[PDB]
Order: structure tokens, then C-alpha cells, then sequence
């Protein structure tokens, strides 16, 4: 695979959201960590699928509400921001105010 | 010109009257005083302040700060005020109001080409914590330490062996030696206890010869009267501290034979409240003496649902004890109660207690010395109301009151207050940056001697350092002879003398200690209390002037499942 | 219950209180945008701003400290400055003071 | 006896006339020389030829190579051509014909019992990459960036903070000494840069002489006409070069004012197309300049579908702007601009920009100057077609412009270029060993001043280092007393002269800095274009010699998705 | 008093008598004999033996111990015996009985206030495992390496390097020089060896004189009689091994002519099955003589079903063949025979071969010598029965004759016995703790010169050093500068007396071989047999004095799948 | 998210349990790694549920039975220990024999 630095690190933010991913499913409300990767991770995969980032910028406010996070969450998070390898090479995807 | 609050807050972080909830708990701080000259704020980037002749003036480098921390809340035992701090050669050079003195009023702090910026508008600075109860099983606890906010930490050890396991000991003067030596390559200020169980003083000496700032009374390696005797004899030579550790079983005698044995010598007790250790059930009355400086462990801080469940076990691994043998699980059991539990949350409250500590992977949580600190903090609050000692509508009080015992106190305690514990002037720079929302729990940036050790950083690759995921990575101050220049290693004044330092080739800055022998309760910040306290021999109610003191245990906290992943 | 939320008390902030001022009429005579910044000394700002240079020396703009003010091509408008402060001493810029004043 | 060329291609790797795909872009190279003797190439293994009298003689040490790299495939701003490589003390001894004098005919390279050998047949070789606009945000940018194909890092910073996360400036002796000693701990050669921005030239000297072998002008400290006056007069004083990101909001001047002030001398511009930083929309207009050496940084690079809204924010957070005000989101949004960053591309393809960089955590990639290069270089082929320059049915000719912008054209801008920079003799080893089809994606080895310091490694447990999993990880050459001795801390002749080393006891190889002041456009290899350009002030139309330059945004590019696992 | 075996056994370690299973085989120890006083063993715990007056005594640091293993199980080659370890100035000091022989009887290792203590009950203790056939093709082998119990690695190469791919050479003094600095960064004992094939006797003398212990014939770089001659006589002169690795395509010769060139000079033969490499298909002939000292590499060990089709690709990508080459696949096939592989085992069990060792990434598992060894021995037992030598209803002779096997006889073979190797008194205390269930697959504690290197780590924050998730991290022993004082560098005795250890600078301790030249197949520890073996040149078959020699495939292995997660 | 080594350290143990997780699935006998890490994940779940130290070291005896895993792995397995963030902080979770 000839993994660097980059893919490797980025192999983190999958598995927290996957820890994350369960949790929701339990019906619980996320917590700040929870949240951000969640979110980070939807964003990455919409870059893997060749979404735009004008696209993702949107569908990313619309991936957890502040029914689904626990208080004072969404103030914690003020926007998310996460690079990914676009069909156009990498790319910064910034998402202000992602939980309404 | 006129601006409003708000907007002002937001742009310079609050002022004077301002209030700021420390995370997520119910303690309010308020802006006590704020050291600027409203319009001569300096603020970095593009088309603002800090510009060659505006806010940065032409002054050489010898005339002028290394570093300054702009627009900062500072939180200290001295007080919760507004200003700019300068950093110089490693060490804080001034507390005041930053800029150039050619073009702007009232500057103390100047910047010139060779300062470096840090804007801290928005953010609380406080000085690193100081550990005082490290068991040094792994060299994995610094790094955990660093990254909670403790840039101190002061125990002993040579490893995962047994006796480290269960005691704060680095025994005698080879391992003395390679622990030093081992010490340069962490980034935190150091200093070592060696095994003080010993009736012969010359077994001492050599350890602290050696390089020693400490020597750990411990059960495990008996604490007897005899033992006790000895090792108050040569810290009184060598000017070094003594931690204690009773003996829980009363196999030599009981609280007041080892008190006795003490005989009003200085001496700093770990564990005060006994489930980590000590004469059962009532060496917490250690307490109520002028030459006992006391101090708490973490896992019994603050008074929980779980807490009682989680500890027998934990004490049994610890200490080596067997659950099939019955006297074991007795002596256990002995060691955990309710009563003293509960009762250790007010008296820390009322500052009886004077410090907090981890006891590091043996009945104690690296990471969590500050956390679990603001968590007794938060819960007293909403149990006993404010502090007499209080003034105004704020937490202002019990806030320094709390944060004088993971800094200046155990600094104090072990002699090193000269070098760090506080953001004083010309003490090393050993700061803590914190966002309110995070405050206690994951800093923005942690600093030591100056340089940046570790922060949280995204994205390696990315255009930007905030891109996820961001997590602790270690920086340019914990890199190799940078590392060195940073960092301190303590060591007793006798060991400075008989040259270790250059015969163990320690690269590290060297620091000696002094006034170990003098310190006293009356001496500990805002935690001098010495109460006439009494515990039921049969029910272990403690009583403070025939009052019984006690609390109520939490079902949840603060600073816990809004922050942490696992 | 927001994490580390200020309680601000309401009111204002006076800034500068107690230094001169002046209000001058600046235009941008140039093509192109200038944006200029509370602590630049206005003397010496883009030369293509017309204004009576004379009365701006040593003084800066009286606005919050790390904001600006920013003229389009073509833009007329009145600006309040304030006077420095310290040693008075003027150094950088263009390089038209270099000394004190 | 006879072979065919398919064979032979697939045995030795391919010779004179064969073509090869540069990874998944249009771009092809065509080898242009070999310089074997068919029959008799060396190859390594069992019954291979680099045996005891065979392809290995019977010389000592000091008349052999330490090591050779057989049968590679050199891509150099030189020539593309197929050689065998000897390294002898670190440095690159000879390009040529390897093997035993004693049998064999044509040895240039002598192969005997002190050579290691490193089989190149089938791949392609280049000289490490150089990138000068480097932000001392994290270290652990120098492993990212060592992984990608870079091994020289010249740039400033102390650590995240606020002054570096804006600007490349390493301010004052202090920081500057702490940073020297930090670099002895990365497996790449640095150079550092301090603070240009200011009007007394002492407080320059005195930054000169602590180490930095240039200094950073840039607008967030104020980059104002006295300010880089007095910065260039010291540079041409000391030889050191001046790095510029000008003055954006035009509040000192416009992009005239600011050539005017430079007056001729040698200087190196920083993004020069203007998104990073720059006059506001013209600084693109100073790569008609005889003195100015224009570079680009790597996000604008090259112009695709997403480059417009990725970068309003990524701006705002660089440089520490504010949304909420104006004036702030008026300035970041007058520097993006999709006229000046369509033309940058082409500007590049004609060679009137001359070197690409990162601009790392600051509005750059650290991993991607080599990629975008590249990308670049595809993308003007498929739209321009050949270089007036070509010859033959390749694109040979462009493969050497585009590889000349980050190799050897930073080197000779920054005063370097005699250590490294090129595959040319007597050079510092730094080597990287690419496979065709993942040419400046991920490379099979970085060598490190004749020591292999980064690759692909599989399982260490596994019974070849081949099994998955396969990933980047440190080897011998980047590990304690190796790395000091394969790496470069570069130094301004002043601090060298002044035992900067030996004072801070740096324990690296050091190399000084010279021809910083006498370098100019013409001296840019195969970039030295001097065009008669314009920006149109309201349309910003950029204009050469009256005609449009444009180009068109990408959809999808080569080395992205079919590389990447994120 | 009196207390039952059973409980006795549970608090203090099985006894004279007592058996334990190793790990999840067949082999059975039985405690041979206990060197305690019962009811004086030594105790670490609160209300333990070990404390002031009682089992610890009021020694200075000159007389008492650093270190003490108590109730250890040790298993070595001289016996399976129940005692206390002392460990002083990083050595072994006695095997005896501790603690204060102020009130104790038969005191041996005197305990004090200098002492640390590392509690062995119930557990196994054995020396640090030597493997003499490390390829250096990354430096993360030598943690893998620490973590399965080999504290001493031999061998050669410069980094995933073609050459260093296919042999154990680090070509020439600058890769000697800069492996030997490199050293220094890793956590167990290194020796390297030199590019042993050259006709020319001053370029080997060169390479001795540089550093290397050792020189490595191998036939991908040509092993010719020529080359052979001139390495043995440089050998003979300098006091340094040779490790053959022979000409598989009978090329120069068949084994006869190599045994002939060899004269009857002592000469280490890797792989001496044929499968690594060897004269096809009886290179394993060579276990019938004196002079050769005959080891295995670990892929064919031991033989199971999926052994054969796993070789063939191993081999080809190791030593650079291609499979689109007729000869090359042909000389591969050659290598990999039923025949020898199941023969192999058996001599192992009968004594015939003396060594076990990896061959790193190169066709051998770094991390399985250990592992595979036993399980070999397992095999065997459940094969053959008991061995003749046996006595008792145990495996213990098997055991001692097995784990001579990667200890004691890989030191004597290179003249490093004198160092470590065994746990007998004045060797450097290099020291594996394993508990019974998981022996030779996963130990408890690495101990590299009296300080815990690596072990087993649960969370670092957690309030005891066991909690979930657990895994080995590097302790203080693996720690800079007392790692250097807790490793040692192999130096010829020629590069000592030169002063290559000043030149380079190298920190770690420095030892130096000797009697390599001496030792013969007689010196072998339980493992000198010299069969009268000989090879069918047609069926491959092996027979000792007529007799066939085969074994059957395993199907499933213990130490295996019961726990690894992988 | 700004994670804490310790943080990142449990992704370790989550992942670790994925592995056994999916094997159990497939009708296989755990080995020793794969029962630790499931039984631990399982009591760190728990405490992310809200349940309290003494539930879990009861529960946690119930994760996995001697019928699905190897022989000899009860027997290697005396004891589990985790601990995880409790709504009341880090609390440690011991479970005794949690293989019968
Ligand atoms: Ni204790
Ligand atoms: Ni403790
Ligand atoms: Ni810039
Ligand atoms: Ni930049
Ligand atoms: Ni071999
Ligand atoms: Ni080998």
C-alpha cells in the first residue's frame, strides 16, 4: 500500500467514528469528539465519491442536529475542517456551524 | 472612539468585571484587573498591531522579550487579572503591557525583530502543574502528564519492577544514577526520591549524595519509628524532603507512636486521607499538625457513586497482596471507607489539605491531577455554597485556593519554588495555555522553558494546522538538545556539589533544592488550615471541633463524558 | 449551560481617552484598493491618498486597536486620528521620519 | 550474441530510445543516452554478475565506491539518461559505467568489497527536493515531507504559534539557537530564516550572525519600504537571501512603491501569483524583474475545479483574521483571484516562474510540491501541447523545466547549490528512487547523504520486507549519530565564522551559504523568462505583451485518487 | 510449622519436584533443586519480608545488591533450578538465597536500602536469546526482536539495500562506521559483520580494523574457494568468525571442494539444511565435522504442512531472482527439499546441529527464533519420546539441550561468551521473565544490563499498570543515555585497540570478541554430535550411519494460533 | 477532537475487538488476544451507556462462555481490567473469572 504519514493519520479519524457511528446507532447523544469525527469522516468519504466541495461545505451542517449531542456541544464546534483527496487532488472542506 | 462590551470581549478577551464558566463546571471567574491602556492592545496578523515600527519596535534582541503572550487571563494563587506576558531567556521576564515604547503609552513589555507572538486573547494562561506522587513504572506517564497540563513531576522508581509498582522509591545509587541519566529525555522538570526505609543514616547519605531530592517512607519497605527517626535525621542535614507513608496495619504502633516518631520534624504526607496508604483509620488527624504538609491522591477525588466499588481491587494489584489470603483482604478493607472518603472533599475545600497529586498507575491517574482537582472544586461548590473568604458574586477565592494546590503548594513542599510553580518573575517559564471551554481538561498549548513541548495539531499535511484530526503531538521543545535547554533535573544540594551532574554527563539545565526543612502548614497558599479534627475509632465519623464533616457522593461530573472518546 | 461561556457586563469601552485628535478628508486618487491600519503612522500611508499630510504627522487612526479602515479607488471620506504616544518617535514606514516627532 | 529490446528492458530496465510513462499523467520521457556497454551491465544476486572477480575487483576501500546504484534511469534539468551511480564519502563520486577494471572494460565506477549495491534497473532516479517556504509550525512536517521526495527544508518558526502559523520568521538568538540544536533531530538538511521585518539593521545582524541564512519580509510584521530597505542592505552586507510577501493592502504603497524600494537587488518572491500574500491584484506582475526570483506555492497549483472555494477560509485562519469584520474578509477575498491563478499555471510552462514550494500548515501542503509539479506540467501539456523547446516525440524538455523549479533553482536562489540541488559530482548523496508508475507520488527510497533514511517497509516480522502491511518508516540513516552525519544544518557565513557550531554544539555536518546576492532570473535553469506582462486593475486580466493568458480548471487530475487511501 | 505443597506453590513458585507445562505444549520441567531455607524466602508487599530489619538489612550500597529476582524458576543449560537472583553494576552477581543475615539463615544476596526488587514467583526466568543471522534491513527488528527475548543481535547490512536484502554484509568502513553510530540508538547488543568475499586479504583486514566482528561469505557475491582461503586466513589472524553461506549452483565446486578449501579452519555455516542457501542438495553434510559450527535459520523450523509452498516466492524476491528466468526458478527449486527439511528436525533433536537463529526478513522471522525452537522441540518429543540422556519422568535434559540452542552456543560460536550468553555469575544481566502459560512466546519483563528495556504496558493513565489495553512499550533501559550504559557494541579486538570507539564516538559500552578461532563442534553445549551423515544425490535422502532420517509434517502447531491476534 | 494519548490508546483496544468481533460472528473459538479485547470493549460501551462499576463486573462474566473459546483460555484469563469514562470520570472495572 506504501501507506504515508498522511493515510496513515487519517486512519485514526476513521476508527473514532466508527466508534462514534455505534453509539448514535444505540440511540445516544454524542459527545465533542464523537461529533467531530462523525462528520469529519461523511466529508471524507463525499470526497471519495467525487463530490464538489461547494457540495460538501452544505451537506455537512446537515449530518447531526443538536437533538442528537449532548449540551454545549454544538457551541463547542464552531465549524470542522478536514482535507481529503478530491478527483482534483486534496482539498479543505470547512463547515461552519455544522449542528443547528 | 468608543467600542461595546461585547464586541470588545470578542476581540481582546474579556476585562475587568467580566465573568468566564470554567468549562463545563458551575465555578464563574471574574476579571479582577486588566493591566492594557484601552486602544493600545497588541494584536498579531495581517494589517494589525505588531508591525515594524508600531506595535513592534527597533530595540536589539538584549532589549527586548523572546516571547510574548498576548491578551491573556491570567488564573494564579495572586490573582484572575488581564495583561501581556513576556517571556525572556526561558523564564517570565514581566506581567504587564506589551508593544513599542517609541509610539505607545505605559509599555513594559517591549517587542522588537527578535519577539515571537503568541496571542492568548480569549484564552487562560496558569503555570504547569507539579505531580508530586510519580511512580515512575513507564516513561509513557511524562507524555500523559505533559499533555493534562503538569510540566513537574517528582517521584520515584526504575520501571514496571514490584517495588515501584508499590512504592515511590529509586533505590540507591546505580539506579539513581540511570534515572538521571533517563531524565533528559523526557520533557518535564525532574527530580527523584530515593528508598528512605533504612536504620543506618550512611544508606541514606549515599542516595542523596547520589542525586536524590527526596527520600519516600514507605510501608511496604516498613515504616517503623526507627526508620521514620532516621530518615527525618538526614533530611535535616541535607535539606531535602521526606513523604510518608504510614503504617496501615499498627504493627509498630498507631497514629500518634508514628507522630511521636515524626517529633515535629517537617515531613509531607501522601495520601492523607488513608485509602492510598496509612496508620487505619485515622491518619487523616495528620492534618490538624503545623509541620504535616498533606496531600490527596486522585482516584478518591472527588467522592462518587463508583468510588468505593473500584478500589479494592486496585489496592490489591498495587500493593502485591493476596485475595486468598484473609489477612490481606482485611488490610484492605480496612483501608477503604466511606467516612474518611467523604470527609476529605470538604477538608480539601476548607484548604486542611494542602495538595493533590496522581500516586501514578499505583491507586492514581497521571492525566487527571487537575481535572479531578476543578471536579472537588465544582462539587463543593454546589454542595457548601461559597467560601467565607469569598467577596463579589464570583468563584474567585475557592478558584485560587484550589489552583495553589497543584502548583505553588507541592513546589513549596519540595523545595523547587525558587524555579517553578507559579507565573512569577524570573521563575521558568512552564505555561499553560486553555480555551474556558476546555479549561482543566485539554489545553491549547503547553510550554516549557519557554519553547512550545506539545499541543494539539491536525493534519500534517493540510494548508492549515486545524484540519482534522487533531490530537497531541510533541513539538519543538521536546526535541533532542532543544529538549535539554528547557527542562530541569533537580538535585539535592550535595549531590550539585559532589559533581553528578558531570559525571553522569546529564545534559539537561541542573536546578538544586533548598528549604525543604523550614516549610510549614502556615507557609501553604491558602490551604493552612490546621483543624482540630478526631476520628470514630469504631464508626471512622471524622470531626472537625465535634462537628461532623461529611458530603454526598456524585451520580455525574463535569470535565468527563463531554470530552473524552473512551 | 455552554462550556466556558463569558457573562459580559454591558456598557462600552472609551479608547485613546485623554490624547489629540484630528479629522482629516482623505480621497483615493489610485486604481487600485489601500486598506490602512490602526497603528500605521498616517503621514506616511500609500502616497496615493490625498490628504493634508502636514497635520497627519505623528498621528495614527483613533479606531480599536488591530482594525482597519479601507478606501476603494475613488473613495472620499473623513477620517478621526489620534496622536502617538511613548517617545513620540517615529520610525519605518516610508522612511520620511526615522526620528522623533 | 543477440537480445531483444523487450528483454533487455525488462532485465536491465529500458535503454536509448525507449519511453517511459511518467506514473498516470500524459507526460513521456524518453531516455536520450546510456552510457553502459551492452553486455557488460552489472546486476546483483545469486549467480549474478557483482561477484569476487567478477563484476567486484580486488581494490581497498579508498579506491572503490561505498555504494553504486545500478542501472538507473536519471531525470536530471541535464539530461535523462541511463548510468550506474557511485557515492563515495556521502557524496555523489561519479555518474558512469560500473564494475571490475580487472575484467571488464569501460569501468568508471569501481565496485569491490567495501561497495553496498542498490539495484535501480527499471527505475527511475532523482536528486532530493528542495522547498524554501517552509513554516516551523510542527517536526513532524520533516518526515512528511522526507516521505514525498524532499530532503532539503529551508523556512522559520519556533512551533504553533501565532507569529509562525502566519510567517516563516524564527525570531531572535534565542529562538534561533533553539532551533539550530532542534534541527540536529531531522532526517532532512535545514536552513533557517529570521525576522527581516524592521528598521535598524543591528537587530537584523545580530539574527544573521546567531544562524539564519535569510530573512523573511513579510506584511503580517509589517512589510513597508523602510523595512525591506533596510533588510536588502544587510543581505547584500552579510550574503544571505531576503524571502517577500508583500505589502497585500497596498497601505505603504503599490506593487510599484515596493519594486522601487527594492532597487534592483536580488530578492526571492514568494507566491508570486498572490493568493499566499502580495500587492493587491499586480504582485504577479514581478516575474518581468531581472532580480527577482518568483516562486509559487502549492495550493493554487494547479488550477482545478475546488481551488476558488477551498480558499476564502484557509486564508482567514493563516493569518489570524476575523469574518466578522469587514474589512478583514474584504482584504482575504481581494487575494483570490480565479485570473491571476488560471495564468499562474501557464506562467510556469513558459518558465517565467521559477521554483514551486509548499508554505506548510500556512496556506500549503508540505507533502505536495512534488505531485503538483507535476500536475502542473501534466495539465499544461494536455492544454498547450509541446514547448517550443522540444525535440523528438517526448517531453523531454518540459520534464526538465518543470523538475528544475524544485530541485536545483531553490538551491541556486537560497546560496545551496553546492552541496545540493542536482545529481552532479562531488554533491551530497541525497537520492530518491522512484518506480514509473508512482513517480513523484511515493518513492521506493530516500537516501540521505549516501544512507538510506525513509522507505516502504512491510512487516517486520515477516520472512522478506515485502508482506503487508507496507508503509513509511524510518531507517539507519535517520536514527541518533547516523543522521547528524548524513544530514546539513546550513549557516550564514557569519554565524560560522563566529563558532556558532561549536558554541551550541551542533552535532551535524555543517555547510555555509554563499551567492545569495549574485544570483538572478537569467541564472534560473531552463526559467529565466523576463515577460512584458500586465494585470488589468478593475478586470484583473493578466496580459503578455497584450495577449490572454488563461487556462482552464481541472476536473480530475493524475497521482490523486488512484494513490491515495484518503 | 508446615504448609502444603499446593499452597506453597501458589504463594511462592513451584519447588524440588514440583513440574510445569510450558506454555501450550507437551514439554514438561521438573524443579531439579531450590536453594531457599523454607520458611525464610523473601516476600515483596505491605506486611511482606522485605522491609527495614527484617529481610532487608542496614548495608551500604557496596554491599548489597542493586537488583534482586526473587523465587525465580531458573531454565538454563547447566539446570532447572528454584532461587533468588542478585543483580550488581549490571551483572549477574549470584544465583542464591536473599535477604538480611542480620536474622536470616544461608544469605547469599544481601538486601538494603540499595536494592530494588523484581518479584519472580511462579514465573520462569531465562538469558536473553543471541541471533547471529540479523540482515539490517530496518531498524525496527531490534524491538520486535527485545519483545520475543533476544537481547543480542549479530549481523550485517546497511538498510533495505539490494545487497543487504540477499546477505548479512555492511560493506566497507563508512557503512561499518556509520552502523556502528547507529547502534547506539537501539535497544539490544550488536555485533556486525563485514563483506567477507574478496581474493584480496587488505580489503577484508580493512573492514576488521574498522569495527566488524565477524565476515560473511555469501554466494551472491561470489563464494568461490578463492574467497573463502583469504577470509579464513584473515580470520585466523584477527581473532574474528566467519559465517559461510555456500555456492548452491555447485558453480566453483560441490560441497567437498568448499569443505577442502575451508582446511579444516573453524567456520560457522548458516542455514546448514540447504533451504537458505548451500551447495544443492547436501550441503547439510557439513554437520560431520569438527571445525563447522552448524546452525538453522527459522522458516523451515519446525516441519509442518504448509512449509514447502511457502518457500518458493520467499525465496525468489530475497535473493533477486526472476521467475521469468528458467535458471533462475530451477536453482530456487533445487533449494527447497522434503527431504532435508524433515531430516533437519530430527538432528536438531539429536544434537547434530548446535544453533538456531532468524536470517531477518531475508528468509527467517526476527521475532520467531525462540518461538520456533520449542516447537521444534515439541515435535520431537511427540515424534521420538524421551531422549536418551533423559532421567526422570521430564523433559529436562531436551530442555537444556534446546535452549543451548539460541543462548550459550550462538556466544561461544562468536566469541562473545565472556559477555552474556548464559546466567552465570559476572555476565552483563541480560534477563527474560516469562510466566509459565505464555513461555518463549510472550514474556513478562526484558531486562538489557540490569534495567527493564520493554514489557508489557496497560494503560498509562490507569490507576494500576495492568488495566486494558496491554502491549509492549519501551521502558528506561531502552532510554538515551541509559540505554547507552545498559547495551554493549562488539568491537574486533583490532578496532578496539585503534580507537575506533573514540573516533566514532560511540556511547554504549564497548566489549570485545575473542576465541572465535578456538572453538570447535565439541564445545557445543549438549550439541556436539558429529553424525556420519550422507545425502542421496538423486532422492535427496539423509541417512546417519544407513539409517534414514525423516520425520512427519505437523498439522497444527502450539505457541500459535491460542495467542495471536494475527 | 484533540486526542489525548490515552484516547487514542482505547482506539486500539475498540479495534482490537472488531477483529474478534467479526470472528465470533463466523462460528469460530476465540483465542486469548481476541477474549480480552472483546470483553474489555464491551465494559468500556457500558460505561459510555451511563451503567455503574458494580453492573458491569457483574455483566461482564456474561460476555463470553468456555464454549466459544480455545481450551486453555478461561484458565488464561483470571481476571479483566479496563477502565473508561463513567458519567462520574474514570473508574476501573475488574472482572473476576468472566470465562465459565
Ligand atoms: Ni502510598
Ligand atoms: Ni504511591
Ligand atoms: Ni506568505
Ligand atoms: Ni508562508
Ligand atoms: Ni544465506
Ligand atoms: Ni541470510
Amino acid at each position: 500500500m506504501e501507506l504515508t504519514p498522511r493515510e496513515k493519520d487519517k486512519l485514526l479519524l476513521f476508527t473514532a467514528a466508527l466508534v462514534a457511528e455505534r453509539r448514535l446507532a444505540r440511540g445516544l447523544k454524542l459527545n465533542y469528539p464523537e461529533s467531530v469525527a462523525l462528520i469529519s469522516a461523511f466529508i471524507m468519504e463525499g470526497a471519495r465519491d467525487g463530490k464538489s466541495v461547494a457540495s460538501l461545505m452544505e451537506e455537512g451542517r446537515h449530518v447531526l442536529t443538536r437533538e442528537q449531542v449532548m449540551e454545549g456541544v454544538p457551541e463547542m464546534i464552531p465549524d470542522i475542517q478536514v482535507e481529503a483527496t478530491f478527483p482534483d487532488g486534496s482539498k479543505l472542506v470547512t463547515v461552519h456551524n455544522p449542528i443547528i | 472612539s468608543n467600542i461595546s462590551r461585547q464586541a470588545y470581549a470578542d476581540m481582546f478577551g474579556p476585562t475587568v468585571g467580566d465573568k468566564v464558566r470554567l468549562a463545563d463546571t458551575e465555578l464563574w471567574i471574574e476579571v479582577e484587573d486588566d493591566l492594557t491602556t484601552y486602544g493600545e492592545e497588541v494584536k498579531f496578523g495581517g494589517g494589525k498591531v505588531i508591525r515594524d515600527g508600531m506595535g513592534q519596535g527597533q530595540m536589539l534582541a538584549a532589549d527586548c522579550v523572546d516571547l510574548v503572550l498576548t491578551n491573556a487571563l491570567i488564573v494564579d494563587h495572586w490573582g484572575i487579572v488581564k495583561a501581556d506576558i513576556g517571556v525572556k531567556d526561558g523564564r517570565i521576564f514581566a506581567i504587564g503591557k506589551a508593544g513599542n515604547p517609541d509610539i505607545q503609552p505605559n509599555v513594559t513589555i517591549p517587542i522588537g525583530a527578535a519577539t515571537e507572538v503568541i496571542a492568548a486573547e480569549g484564552k487562560i494562561v496558569t503555570a504547569g502543574g507539579i505531580d508530586t506522587h510519580i511512580h515512575w513504572i513507564c516513561p509513557q506517564q511524562a507524555e500523559e502528564a505533559l499533555v493534562s497540563g503538569v510540566t513537574t513531576m517528582v517521584g520515584g522508581g526504575t520501571g514496571p519492577a514490584a517495588g515501584t509498582h508499590a512504592t515511590t522509591c529509586t533505590p540507591g545509587p546505580w539506579y539513581i544514577s540511570r534515572m538521571l541519566q533517563a531524565a533528559d529525555s523526557l520533557p518535564v522538570n525532574i527530580g527523584l526520591l530515593g528508598k528512605g526505609n533504612v536504620s543506618q543514616p550512611d544508606a541514606l547519605r549515599e542516595q542523596v549524595a547520589a542525586g536524590v531530592i527526596g527520600l519516600k517512607i514507605n510501608e511496604d519497605w516498613g515504616a517503623t519509628p526507627a526508620a521514620i527517626d532516621c530518615a527525618l535525621t538526614v533530611a535535616d542535614e541535607m535539606d531535602i524532603q521526606v513523604a510518608l507513608h504510614s503504617d496501615t496495619l499498627n504493627e509498630s504502633g498507631f497514629v500518634e507512636d508514628t507522630l511521636a516518631a515524626i517529633g515535629g520534624r517537617t515531613i509531607h504526607t501522601f495520601h492523607t486521607e488513608g485509602a492510598g496508604g496509612g496508620h487505619a483509620p485515622d491518619i487523616i488527624t495528620a492534618c490538624a499538625h503545623p509541620n504535616i504538609l498533606p496531600s490527596s491522591t486522585n482516584p478518591t477525588l472527588p467522592y462518587t457513586l463508583n468510588t468505593i466499588d473500584e478500589h479494592l481491587d486496585m489496592l490489591m494489584v498495587c500493593h502485591h497482596l493476596d485475595p486468598d489470603i484473609a489477612e490481606d483482604v482485611a488490610f484492605a478493607e480496612s483501608r477503604i471507607r466511606r467516612e474518611t472518603i467523604a470527609a476529605e472533599d470538604v477538608l480539601h475545600d476548607l484548604g486542611a489539605f494542602s495538595l493533590t497529586s496522581s500516586d501514578s498507575q499505583a491507586m492514581g491517574r497521571v492525566g487527571e491531577v487537575i481535572l479531578r482537582t476543578w471536579q472537588v472544586a465544582h462539587r463543593m461548590k454546589v454542595q457548601r455554597g461559597a467560601l467565607a473568604e469569598e467577596t463579589g458574586d464570583n468563584d474567585n477565592f475557592r478558584v485560587k485556593r484550589y489552583i495553589a494546590k497543584y502548583t505553588i503548594n507541592p513546589a513549596l513542599t519540595h523545595g523547587i519554588a525558587h524555579e517553578v510553580g507559579s507565573i512569577e518573575v524570573g521563575k521558568l517559564a512552564d505555561l499553560v495555555v486553555w480555551s474556558p471551554a476546555f479549561f482543566g481538561v485539554k489545553p491549547a498549548t503547553v510550554i516549557k522553558g519557554g519553547m512550545i513541548a506539545i499541543a494539539p495539531m491536525g493534519d500534517i499535511n493540510a494548508s492549515i494546522p486545524t484540519p482534522q484530526p487533531v490530537h497531541y503531538r510533541p513539538m519543538f521543545g521536546a526535541l533532542g538538545s532543544a529538549r535539554h535547554h528547557c527542562r530541569l533535573t533537580f538535585l539535592s544540594q550535595a549531590a550539585a556539589a559532589n559533581g553528578v551532574a558531570e559525571r553522569l554527563n546529564l545534559r539537561s539545565a541542573i536546578a538544586v533544592v533548598k528549604g525543604c526543612r523550614t516549610v510549614q502548614k502556615a507557609d501553604m497558599v491558602h490551604n493552612s488550615l490546621q483543624p482540630n479534627i478526631t476520628v470514630d475509632a469504631q464508626t471512622y465519623e471524622v470531626r472537625v471541633d465535634g462537628e461532623l464533616i461529611t458530603s454526598e457522593p456524585a451520580d455525574v461530573l463535569p470535565m468527563a463524558q463531554r470530552y473524552f472518546l473512551f | 449551560m455552554i462550556p466556558g461561556e463569558y457573562h459580559v457586563k454591558p456598557g462600552q469601552i472609551a479608547l485613546n481617552t485623554g490624547r489629540a485628535t484630528c479629522r482629516v478628508v482623505v480621497e483615493n486618487h489610485g486604481d487600485r484598493p489601500i486598506q490602512v491600519g490602526s497603528h500605521y503612522h498616517f503621514a506616511e500611508v500609500n502616497p496615493a491618498l490625498k490628504f493634508d499630510r502636514q497635520q497627519a504627522a505623528g498621528y495614527r487612526l483613533n479606531i480599536p486597536a488591530g482594525t482597519a479602515v479601507r478606501f476603494e479607488p475613488g473613495q472620499k471620506r473623513e477620517v478621526e486620528l489620534v496622536a502617538f504616544a511613548g517617545h513620540r518617535a517615529v520610525f519605518g514606514f516610508r522612511g520620511e521620519v526615522m526620528g522623533p516627532l
